C-alpha cells in the first residue's frame, strides 16, 4: 500500500 | 468537498483546532493533506503539506496531524493576524485533488460596536424616470453581521429588496447597504416605508415618507 | 524572485470562452507542474486541473473535463487555462498554482501548491456595458447627504466628492447587483448641518469601462 504514490499525469 | 467547520473562534493566546472530514478515498489514504491560509483579497498561502510538514518560514504556531479520515489543523498562541480563512486539502486519486469547504477563523477580542442606520427616500428625479429606490447604509458595526427587514407603513414588504454582504472598513468595523426597489406610485401610495437593522438582537428603524 | 504574474481581468458573455495566461519566473519552470483553482466570492477554492510543465500532460477535474484545456509554453515559462462556454458561475477568480513533479514511484515531500498567482477575475453576464445615472441623496449636528449610482455594468466605479476636495466624512459602499444584470451604489458625506445652503456639495462619478463622466450637485430639497 502507498501513502505516497505518484499524483502527477 | 472536504467537511471543514464554517467557522472557528478563540481569544488572544489560545489554542485552536479546525477539522478537515474525508472520505477513505482521500485524507484516509494518502499523506498529502495540505492547509492554506488566506486572507481577505490575497491568494492562499501554504500553512501545511504532507499532513503534518510546515513550509519554511511558516511559524511553528501552526502544526496538523490526521487520523483515520480526518485532519486537524491546530493553532496555537493566537494572535490576530491568524484571523483569515483556513482550507485543507488532499490527494483525491487519479491525479486529481479536492479542498474543503474553509473555515474562517475569528480572533475574540474586538469591541462591539452598533450599526449607524441612514435612509434616504427616492429622489424626484428618479421618481420622473419611473423608478424608486429606497436607500438603507448601515455602517460601523461588529460583529459582522446585520439582518435587514423593510416595512411599508407597519406592513413587511420582501419583494424587491437587494441586501449587500457585510464589508470591513477602513477601520475594522463592517458597512452594508440595503436597496428596496418600488415604483414611484408604490412610494406615494404608503404614509411612510421603513428600513429595520437588527443587529445581536436589537433593532433600529428609521422612516421616511413622501 | 520565485513568482507566477497572471493576465489581467476579463469580462465575458455567456457561452464565450476565456484564456488566462501564467507567467513564471524565479524557478525552473520543467521542475514543476502547475495547478489551476478558482473561487467564487465568498466561497470556497475549488480545484479544476493540473499540467506537468515538462512534460504537458494533464488532469482535469471531471466537473471541466468537457469545457477546460491547460497548456504550457516552456520556451515562455507560461501556463495557460481556457475555459469555454462561460456560464454566469464561471464568475470566479482563478488562480494558477505551482506544484511538484514527481520522477519516483514514491512521492512524498513533492505536493503542496507553495507559489501562487496573483489571481484573475474574469466576469461572466449577459449585461451590455452601461454607465450609470446618477441621483441626489438630498439631506447643531450633522446631516448626511450622497448620491445613488444606479443601474451600471461592469465594475467599478469611482466616487469623489467636490473634486477630491471633500475626504473627510466621505463612505462610499460596495455595489449591489441587481436581478437585471446591472449595478447600483452609494457614496454618502457626513457634513455640519450649518453649513447646508452655503456649501456647494458635487458627487464626482467616473465609470471608465463606459466612457462615462457625470457630476451632480446634491442640494436639500
Amino acid at each position: 500500500g502507498n501513502p505516497d504514490p505518484n499524483a502527477n499525469p | 468537498a472536504l467537511t471543514q467547520p464554517a467557522s472557528v473562534s478563540g481569544s488572544p493566546g489560545q489554542s485552536i483546532t479546525i477539522s478537515c472530514t474525508g472520505t477513505s478515498s482521500d485524507v484516509g489514504s494518502y499523506n498529502y493533506v495540505s492547509w492554506y491560509q488566506q486572507h481577505p483579497g490575497k491568494a492562499p498561502k501554504l500553512m501545511i503539506y504532507d499532513v503534518n510538514t510546515r513550509p519554511s518560514g511558516v511559524s511553528i504556531r501552526f502544526s496538523a496531524s490526521k487520523s483515520g479520515n480526518t485532519a486537524s489543523l491546530t493553532v496555537s498562541g493566537l494572535q490576530a493576524e491568524d484571523e483569515a480563512v483556513y482550507y485543507c486539502s488532499s490527494y483525491a486519486g487519479s491525479s486529481t485533488w479536492v479542498f474543503g469547504g474553509g473555515t474562517k477563523l475569528t480572533v475574540l477580542g474586538q469591541p462591539k460596536a452598533a450599526p449607524s442606520v441612514t435612509l434616504f427616500p427616492p429622489s424626484s428625479e428618479e421618481l420622473q424616470a419611473n423608478k424608486a429606490t429606497l436607500v438603507c447604509l448601515i455602517s460601523d458595526f461588529y460583529p459582522g453581521a446585520v439582518t435587514v427587514a423593510w416595512k411599508a407603513d407597519s406592513s413587511p414588504v420582501k419583494a424587491g429588496v437587494e441586501t449587500t454582504t457585510p464589508s470591513k472598513q477602513s477601520n475594522n468595523k463592517y458597512a452594508a447597504s440595503s436597496y428596496l426597489s418600488l415604483t414611484p406610485e408604490q412610494w406615494k401610495s404608503h404614509r411612510s416605508y421603513s428600513c429595520q437593522v437588527t443587529h445581536e438582537g436589537s433593532t433600529v428603524e428609521k422612516t421616511v415618507a413622501p | 524572485q520565485v513568482q507566477l504574474v497572471q493576465s489581467g481581468a476579463e469580462v465575458k458573455k455567456p457561452g464565450a470562452s476565456v484564456k488566462v495566461s501564467c507567467k513564471a519566473s524565479g524557478f525552473t519552470f520543467t521542475d514543476y507542474a502547475m495547478h489551476w483553482v478558482r473561487q467564487a466570492p465568498g466561497q470556497r477554492l475549488e480545484w479544476m486541473g493540473w499540467i506537468n510543465a515538462g512534460n504537458g500532460y494533464t488532469k482535469y477535474s471531471q466537473k471541466f473535463q468537457d469545457r477546460l484545456t491547460i497548456t504550457r509554453d516552456t520556451f515562455a515559462s507560461t501556463v495557460y487555462m481556457e475555459l469555454s462556454s462561460l456560464r454566469s458561475e464561471d464568475t470566479t477568480v482563478y488562480y494558477c498554482a505551482r506544484d511538484g513533479f514527481c520522477p519516483s514511484n514514491t512521492c512524498s515531500g513533492y505536493y503542496g501548491m507553495d507559489v501562487w498567482g496573483q489571481g484573475t477575475t474574469v466576469t461572466v453576464s449577459s449585461a451590455s456595458t452601461k454607465g450609470p445615472s446618477v441621483f441626489p441623496l438630498a439631506p447643531g449636528g450633522t446631516a448626511a447627504l450622497g448620491c445613488l449610482v444606479k443601474d451600471y455594468f461592469p465594475e467599478p466605479v469611482t466616487v469623489s466628492w467636490n473634486s477630491g476636495a471633500l475626504t473627510s466624512g466621505v463612505h462610499t459602499f460596495p455595489a449591489v447587483l441587481q436581478s437585471s444584470g446591472l449595478y447600483s451604489l452609494s457614496s454618502v458625506v457626513t457634513v455640519p448641518s450649518s453649513s447646508l445652503g452655503t456649501q456647494t456639495y458635487i458627487c464626482n462619478v467616473n465609470h471608465k469601462p463606459s466612457n462615462t463622466k457625470v457630476d451632480k450637485k446634491v442640494e436639500p430639497k
